[PDB]
């Protein structure tokens, strides 16, 4: 009955050894969520602007004021994709 | 009053207490008596 | 970590230092043949 | 002071370190230290010193 | 001369970083970094930082059974902590030898 | 797996909001797990250049209690540009006057100093009581837990442990007590 | 123990004690052969202030602390519970125990609130004014995990 | 001023209390030290650091073979506080010419003579 | 009261198409933890 | 406030280094196995 | 009626932790076969899906998998296009189980084969080491030799 960890919010685990005991072996099927643990389904300028949306993505101002050209033409255009 | 690192009883009125974080010297008969720690 | 465990045992401190982690052979054909010797 | 000394749990004393050297300590002392032990430093004398 | 020794700050700033990640998801599992690799490397797994960050990333069914495995090394220890020997050895405690 | 690149991905990165209850808890401990999760520390993906912060929400600043006199020891000392603008405050004082201050500057110095501290310090809430809008109030994900555990008093002490504990001593008769 | 009233009659007073229950500890010392009740029950070491249970046995209704020698403890303990119900009375532990009539939470506090002075300058690292917490006397406590107890911080 | 430090004869005479501790029986004594080198050779005065170079104890974690001998017990012992010692004990007898070549080391000091590389 | 997928998404829409995409997967065999093609 | 004459660690008067048990369980663990030493390259 | 060592309720009494029981060494013995054997015929009837690995090789770890690429930083005197069976794994995993070593598993337990696509010389990466108002400094460009494996893929076998 006693187990290592809570087996009730991630997988059921069960760890297991080789009767030689060279090799550890683990099950760890996922937990079903069960139905009782759900829900049922059912202008403006500069300055009001960047405050609001600022307040709106919690967030600081200044990262969206706008940035020189220097900056815009360093970004790369053909960034690599990874799979 | 006076402030003096050691305390000392002059006579058998005074007596030392700790009272608002620093030990004092008190003697009603001989009031010169009193000596504050420093 | 665990350097002063694994020479309680007789293990190397450092596992890199000798033992199955490294003296076995990092490679082999895919036939079974075996592999020359590393340099190290 | 010569119970403490004889009955201190601290295997460990300016005797022994200082005559064997196991670290090299001889650099930071003095000769005279090899006598005025764990005591002394300069004029002063530390009797809680062992 | 900046490009050179960055390479030393990029060992450290990494590996001080996979020391985060297995730090974090240790304590999700209710365990600390410094306990989990010495158990690790008591229950004779030699998985680098890397691996033991990255599993963690991919697959926390896994390190929850690293985690697991961890933990119950623990207890294995503090059993041998009460009597060294006159007892039965932990079962994940036992070691392999090798010659 | 077998989820979509788009959606697994916001998923990982995603923001969740905390809820902790600051009733008899000191203000480093809090600020200790508090700092730690606004950097996003406590996710596996973590790293700095990707801002994985998650939010969180503080409840009963007032009630919080330090470790020793350092209601009294404690100063928090600022300097406003003047001449003679240089004041000092005891952390009583100064939780008189803002008793949401103290939490503030406190996870202030926890986190790094970079330009992104002020980023996660607005993302961070704090009210004094246990009364939250219902906009910030419904979009909660989890409360965890308290680091220290609060002791018990003499009327919350149940008859049955009092029992259970023995007495220890013989008082005699001739005392007045 | 014993309870003294004073009653009111008219142009007359009359003054008379009267005894009351006398609690008893347990039949089945743990431990014999001792002199002191932590030696007798083995809380030599192994209490603090939170453990209210035995601190109440030890005090007035109005918040007075016994005295050694009707109680029976050792000089060493005596002034270590004393030190312990001062750190409960000033945590607000025993509300009940206002001492006699005609604002912010605290916990962990050797010293008074009224008499400690701010600290206006922390000197350096060698020379830090660090706070103090709990005392020298409790040091000698077990302490479960492995580090010690920071008495200052 | 700072010289070589000789060294009291009698603080290398093993009590029975020490016998007990490391095992090691005086009769019958083992004939090589094991030599590792730990702490560094720079702040230390120039005929420290030449007789570990003689010794060839220039580079740390790196076991290497001396006598136990008066000769060269001379020698590591004004330099004893640069390196460890370790005696050599080997239940397999020397090393026969047919395994010169599978030879393994131990932490514990020990030499095996043959080293087949996989566990019981 | 048995569940088959679970999706994330932006709102409940995105949210409730997203797991209805991720049941799909399993039901016709294409899930990432497949069986790679063999050589 | 809080600083010193001249340089930190030389002079009539510097900065003050005290000890951790870190460095004290660091040199112990030398100057034991150099009893462990002292033991062996004796007999 | 109470032990000597006994002590009453308190904070300090016992320790913050939950005590704790380890369970008796004969049924974890019947539970780590039988986990292990339900294990084996799972194996065998297929029910897995994918199974990643670790290796050991060239003296550093990887996570790999199946169809998956991977680079090495130096030459293995291997001809483009030939196959090579990797002998250290430290574990291999996969949806609902996982094989850990002891450090590492069985020769006959696994068989990962990779095969050698492609080989480069490294891009130049330049050095420079410079001391100040000394006239120190010194350039050198080296092209280390790389190699990129991937691993074709991995099977387990039934023996366990
Ligand atoms: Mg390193
Ligand atoms: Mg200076
Ligand atoms: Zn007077
Ligand atoms: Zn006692």
């Amino acid at each position: 009955t006693y187990s290592p960890l809570p087996d009730d919010y991630n997988c059921n685990v069960e760890l297991a050894l080789t009767s030689d005991g060279r090799t550890i072996v683990c099950y760890h099927p996922s937990v079903d969520i069960p139905y009782e643990h759900t829900k049922p389904i059912p202008h403006l300028e500069e300055g009001p602007m960047i405050e609001q949306l600022s307040k709106m993505f919690f967030t600081t101002k200044h990262r969206w004021y706008p940035h020189g050209r220097y900056h815009r033409c360093r970004k790369n255009l053909n960034p690599p994709k990874d799979r | 009053f006076k402030n003096k690192t050691v305390l000392k009883k002059r006579c058998k009125d005074c007596y030392l207490v700790k009272r608002r974080g620093r030990w004092y010297v008190y003697c009603k008969t001989h009031p010169r008596h009193k000596q504050r720690q420093m | 970590a665990g350097g002063q465990w694994r020479l309680q045992q007789g293990l190397a401190a450092n596992p890199s230092g000798y033992g199955p982690l490294t003296e076995l052979p990092d490679w082999s054909y895919a036939d079974g043949r075996p592999a020359p010797p590393m340099k190290g | 002071q010569e119970e403490r000394e004889r009955n201190n749990q601290n295997p460990w004393t300016f005797e022994r370190i200082a005559t064997a050297n196991m670290l090299g300590i001889r650099k930071v002392l003095s000769p005279y230290d090899l006598t005025h032990k764990g005591k002394y430093w300069g004029k002063f004398y530390m009797p809680k010193r062992v | 001369v900046k490009c050179t020794k960055a390479r030393y700050l990029k060992k450290k700033n990494m590996r001080t970083l996979w020391i985060n990640r297995i730090t974090a998801a240790s304590q999700e599992h209710g365990l600390k970094y410094p306990a989990l690799i010495g158990n690790l490397v008591k229950c004779q797994v030699e998985l680098n930082r890397k691996v033991l960050a990255d599993l963690a990333i991919y697959e926390p069914k896994t390190f929850k059974s690293l985690a697991a495995l961890a933990s119950r090394r623990r207890h294995e220890g503090f059993a041998a902590a009460l009597g060294d020997g006159k007892e039965p050895e932990g079962i994940f405690s036992r070691v392999v030898q090798y010659h | 797996s077998s989820f979509s690149r788009a959606p697994q991905q916001w998923a990982t990165f995603a923001r969740i909001w905390y809820l902790l209850d600051g009733k008899m808890q000191p203000p480093g401990k809090l600020a200790a797990m508090a700092s730690i999760r606004l950097q996003g520390l406590h996710k596996p993906v973590y790293h700095a250049l990707s801002d994985c912060g998650d939010h969180v929400v503080i409840m009963n600043t007032r009630h919080i209690a330090f470790s020793g006199n350092k209601w009294e020891q404690k100063v928090y000392s600022s300097h406003t540009g003047y001449p003679g603008g240089f004041r000092q405050v005891t952390a009583a004082q100064l939780h008189l006057r803002d008793p949401v201050a103290i939490v503030k500057l406190a996870i202030y110095g926890m986190l790094p100093k970079n330009l992104h501290r002020r980023t996660m310090m607005e993302r961070l809430h704090l009210f004094p009581d246990e009364y939250i809008p219902e906009d910030i109030l419904k979009n909660l994900v989890e409360e965890l837990p308290q680091p220290r555990k609060i002791p018990k008093r003499l009327d919350e002490y149940t008859q049955e442990e009092i029992d259970a504990f023995p007495r220890l001593w013989t008082p005699p008769e001739d005392y007045r007590l | 123990f014993r309870e003294v009233v004073e009653t009111q009659e008219g142009k007359t007073t009359i003054i008379e004690g009267r005894i009351t229950a006398t609690p008893k500890e347990s039949p089945n010392p743990p431990n014999p052969s001792g002199q002191c009740p932590i030696c007798r029950w083995n809380l030599k070491h192994k209490y603090n202030y939170d453990d209210v249970l035995l601190l109440s046995q030890f005090i007035r209704p109005h918040g007075g602390m016994l005295p050694r020698k009707i109680t029976g403890l050792c000089q060493e303990e005596h002034r270590k519970i004393e030190e312990c119900v001062k750190m409960a009375h000033r945590a607000g532990l025993l509300p009940n125990h206002r001492p006699r009539l005609p604002q912010l939470n605290r916990y962990l506090t050797r010293w008074a609130p009224g008499s400690v002075k701010p600290i206006y300058k922390k000197g350096p690292r060698w020379n830090r004014v660090r706070m103090p917490v709990g005392s020298p006397l409790l040091r000698d406590n077990v302490c479960y995990s492995r580090t010690p107890w920071k008495l200052y911080h | 001023k700072f010289t070589r430090s000789r060294i009291p004869e009698k603080v290398f005479q093993a009590s029975p209390e020490d016998h007990e501790k490391y095992g090691g029986d005086p009769q019958n004594p083992h004939k090589l030290h094991i030599v590792t080198r730990i702490k560094s050779t720079r702040r230390r005065p120039y005929w420290e650091k030449d007789i570990i170079k003689m010794l060839g104890l220039e580079k740390a974690h790196t076991p290497q073979v001396h006598k136990n001998i008066p000769s060269v017990n001379a020698k590591l012992k004004v330099v004893k506080h640069l390196i460890r010692i370790k005696p050599l004990k080997l239940p397999q007898g020397l090393p026969a010419e047919e395994n010169m070549s599978n030879t393994c080391l131990k932490s514990t000091g020990e030499l095996v003579v043959q080293w087949h590389l996989k566990p019981v | 009261k048995k569940l088959i997928a679970e999706g994330p998404g932006e709102t409940v829409l995105v949210a409730e198409e997203e797991a209805a995409r991720v049941a799909l997967r399993k039901l016709y065999g294409f899930t990432e933890n497949r069986r790679p093609w063999n050589y | 406030r809080g600083r010193i004459p001249g340089r930190q660690w030389i002079g009539k008067h510097r900065r003050p280094r005290f000890v951790s048990l870190r460095a004290k369980q660091n040199m112990i663990r030398r100057l034991e196995i150099e009893a462990e030493n002292h033991y062996w390259l004796s007999m | 009626s109470y032990l000597p060592g006994y002590v009453p309720k308190t904070s300090l009494s016992s320790p913050p932790w939950p005590e704790v029981v380890l369970p008796d060494p004969v049924e974890e013995t019947r539970h780590h076969a039988e986990v292990v054997k339900k294990v084996n015929e799972m194996i065998v009837t297929g029910q897995y899906g994918r199974l990643f690995a670790v290796v050991h090789f060239a003296s550093r770890q990887w996570k790999v998998t199946s169809e998956d690429l991977i680079l090495i930083g130096n030459e293995l005197d291997l001809a483009c296009g030939e196959r090579i069976r990797l002998e250290k794994v430290l574990l291999v995993g996969a949806d609902n189980f996982t094989l850990l070593g002891k450090p590492l598993l069985g020769k006959d337990l696994v068989r990962v084969e990779a095969t050698v696509i492609e080989k480069t010389e490294s891009w130049p990466r330049i050095i420079m080491r410079f001391r100040k108002r000394k006239n120190f400094k010194k350039k050198r460009i080296v092209t280390t030799p790389q190699t990129v494996l991937r691993i074709n893929s991995i099977e387990i076998a039934p023996c366990l």
